[PDB]
């Protein structure tokens, strides 16, 4: 059946989804996620969108602000709007699947509502593709691929040049924060290849 | 995070072995989510963080895949030129360009709502402001605008059936991530994926650049430039957040360095120790590396040289002999709270003192603090992530390596004094500190072991469970938040592939309204602790034979 989604959980409760098309497949995925991790995913959503203070109060206002200042919603929405129907079906199916279970949860909370929701004083709302995308953007991109300390770096360099002088200060900077170190153990052996690109280590942009 | 992939030339009773240990910290419920997908071109099994549509850890019966953070430099800061007379504008290529801006309101439980404005330039979102010079910094990510493509690439790569199809997808993943590949034929591969900027000549990626236009990136580097290797001569691919490739530049983070001292060597050593490894031996590397003190190997030679001439009755001498007899593999005593050997405590105190005496001393305040950590610092709950060689230690390592170091020592970290003298002075500090606390009989020193905590707050510091759901493990283990292994063409199985993983505390985080915990709420917690693992199923026959429950849905879009 084209509308059929089969969910088989193994001996550790791990779900396997069987479906014919993209939307149904990720609908099943989202469904089982809502069953297994609804509170975790709700709080992950609020974490990635900076809406934690909404349920946990003033101690998370700074957190929420920092989250929102670190991305641009409309840009993410534009990327989603540009997705082909096939790719959209991944996100839409996923969200729809979560909503299917979430609706059941809110129809019979006395039996299906995860305890934490009662404890923390709110109830789960439906998800959209944007929400699913932001779980990834906010927990993989914005936190594992968004690292820089250039402003601090420059402060260090400036301090070094003041202590040691211009030339020696620059040299000590290259000693503490080298651009490359040829003795660094590499995952790819030197016999295989090396990186072609070389950079300037003098801050010529000043 | 670590990963080792063993190819046909080094695999025993198999053609390829992939063992992945992504290190995200530890949380309850589990950081990752087990999931199998079968249909619409997918046939996969494994587990993935926050249940992303794409499985970061898994296989499809033909190839397997894994990841560790790349730590490339894909982020630069542009210093935007502002004008008090033109608020909301910045100078770019000779014109005053209007910033993008948006209003946001933070609603607050039991509090007053707060509205504020977020600002963005062509270089990215604005960090803050500095209107004395009339400047504001914008953070430029090479992956900007490629967030969804990266999510999708991580999904579509699951359908690849060979190196070419897989790299086609790796080329579309824009975040700085190491991707790993293995297949049923014993082929293995690695790609340091990600979008990286093609910077203007003279652009030092470690420091900010003007946002006025002349320093704008020329674009992004082609996929050809991304470090990659397919079936390396070595017969294996190992990574523990180390450098991808000779001459490849690291993240600009001042606390992050790829140098001579690198924990990945601990993995290389174990893989190269034996010509071939079995699946079980490959898995055992998790146990060994998770217990391996990472500084012993780096500094023992220095310690031995400095004390080689001291009499047997010199305590500094006996501290070094203690280390020399030690393999660096920590094991808990029967009390389940202290370590059998005091080596790590010795190295901690010594290294702390060394850094204070050397690197810390050569760096102006308050920057000196950046280089004072020994890497052992922790709390009662234990490390929040992996243990590594500290940035200060890596710099000290270059220094004690002398001329064997490729890094010019512009300033002598020992400031004219013989390295031996400083090393011995730190050993004196160490003996005083430790003997004061533990007494003078080293053989009965029972030093505190690090513990491990599955935290109820996610990595943001935000509750994802009730405080009481926090779980505790006596032995800290420097290992993946989860570990998964894929073995291709195992000779002792009727399957073309076997796979295992561990998702602790368990698959489910569900607790019913009446407090009744789900049957799979904690059934992998003890398994995690003892380096156990359970089978991942892929084929309909294997899934069926191990079915616990089934539910069929009929829905129309
Ligand atoms: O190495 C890390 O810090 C965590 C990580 C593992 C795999 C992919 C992305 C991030
Ligand atoms: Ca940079």
């Amino acid at each position: 059946s084209s509308s059929e989604i089969k969910i088989v959980r193994d001996e550790y409760g791990m779900p396997h989804i069987y479906a014919n098309d993209t939307w149904h497949l990720f609908y099943g995925y989202g469904y089982v996620v809502a069953q297994d991790r609804l509170f975790q995913m709700e709080m992950a959503r609020r974490s990635t969108q900076g809406t934690v203070a909404e349920v946990l109060g003033k101690d998370f206002v700074k957190f929420d602000k920092d989250i929102r200042r670190n991305y641009w919603p409309d840009a993410i929405r534009a990327q989603i709007a540009a997705l082909s129907p096939e790719d959209m079906s991944i996100l839409q199916g996923y969200a729809d699947g979560m909503n299917a279970w979430i609706d059941k949860v809110n129809t019979n909370p006395e039996t299906l509502l995860p305890k934490q929701f009662n404890t923390f004083g709110f109830t789960p709302k439906r998800w959209e593709p944007f929400d699913v995308a932001m779980i990834f953007v906010g927990t993989m991109a914005n936190r594992f691929s968004d690292s820089t300390s250039e402003i601090d770096n420059l402060a260090l360099l400036t301090a070094l040049k003041d202590k040691y002088g211009v030339s020696q200060g620059m040299a000590v900077f290259n000693q503490l924060k080298w651009l490359v170190n040829p003795s660094a153990p590499t995952t790819i052996a030197v016999q295989e290849s090396n990186y072609p690109l070389k950079f300037n280590q003098q801050n010529s942009q000043t | 995070s670590n990963m080792w992939v063993i190819g046909k030339s080094k695999a025993q009773d198999a053609k390829a072995i992939m063992v992945n240990g992504p290190q995200f910290g530890w949380y309850a419920p589990a950081y990752t989510y087990g999931i199998g997908l079968h249909g619409a071109g997918y046939d996969v099994t494994g587990n993935t963080p926050f249940a992303y549509p794409g499985l970061v850890f898994g296989h499809n019966g033909v190839i397997s895949w894994g990841s560790t953070a790349g730590f490339g430099d894909d982020v630069d800061i542009f210093a935007e030129r502002l004008s008090a007379e033109k608020p909301g504008y910045y100078l770019h290529n000779g014109k005053w360009v209007k910033m993008l801006s948006r209003e946001e309101t933070i609603t607050v439980k039991n509090g007053q709502a707060e509205t504020f404005t977020v600002w963005r330039t062509v270089h990215g979102n604005i960090l803050q402001t500095d209107q004395t010079t009339q400047t504001a910094y914008a953070k430029s990510r090479a992956w900007d605008g490629k967030e969804l493509a990266s999510l999708l690439a991580w999904t579509h790569q699951m359908k690849a059936k060979n190196w070419q199809e897989w790299t086609q997808q790796a080329a579309k993943q824009a975040l700085t991530i190491n991707w790993y590949y293995a297949d049923v034929n014993g082929n293995i591969g690695y790609v340091h994926t990600g979008a990286y900027p093609d910077r203007q000549s003279g652009h030092d990626p470690r420091l900010p650049v003007p946002g006025t236009g002349k320093w704008d990136w020329k674009g992004l580097l082609p996929f050809e430039m991304n470090p990659k290797v397919y079936n390396p001569q070595s017969g294996y691919i190992a990574n523990w957040a180390n450098s991808p490739q000779k001459d490849y530049p690291a993240s600009d983070l001042f606390a992050f360095l790829w140098g001579g001292a690198d924990r990945v060597t601990e993995i290389d050593r174990l893989l190269e120790q034996k010509p071939r490894l079995t699946a079980d031996q490959a898995w055992d590397v998790i146990r060994q590396t998770s217990r391996q003190d990472l500084n012993l190997r780096l500094f023992l030679p220095t310690l031995q040289a400095a004390t080689s001439g001291l009499t047997q009755s010199d305590p500094r001498r006996q501290l070094v002999e203690t280390l020399t007899r030690w393999d660096g593999i920590n094991l808990l005593n029967d009390d389940g709270k202290t370590w059998q050997q005091p080596g790590s405590a010795i190295l901690n105190v010594w290294l702390t003192s060394m850094l204070k005496r050397t690197v810390v001393a050569a760096v102006p305040m308050p920057f000196d603090k950046w280089y004072s950590a020994s890497g052992y610092e922790t709390t009662q709950d234990g490390p929040t992530g992996s243990l590594n060689i500290s940035v200060g230690a890596k710099i000290l390592y270059e220094a004690v390596q002398g001329d064997k170091s490729p890094i010019p020592q512009a300033v002598d970290l020992f400031a004219g004094k013989p390295q031996q003298e400083v090393v011995l002075a730190a050993l004196e500090d160490t003996w005083e500190t430790l003997s004061k606390r533990y007494g003078n009989n080293v053989s009965n020193w029972k030093t505190p072991a690090m513990a491990l905590t599955f935290r109820a707050n996610n990595f943001f510091g935000v509750p994802q469970a009730a405080a009481e759901e926090t779980r505790h493990q006596a032995e800290y283990q420097n290992r993946g938040t989860e570990n998964d292994m894929i073995v291709f063409s195992p000779t002792t199985s009727d399957r073309p592939v076997l796979a295992w993983d561990v998702v602790a505390p368990g698959q489910s985080g569900f607790i019913a309204p009446d407090g009744t915990v789900d049957k799979h709420y904690e059934d992998q917690l003890k398994m995690y602790e003892n380096f156990g693992r359970k089978s991942l199923w892929l084929t309909k026959q294997d899934v069926e034979a191990h079915k616990e429950s089934q539910e069929v849905l009929h829905v129309q879009r």
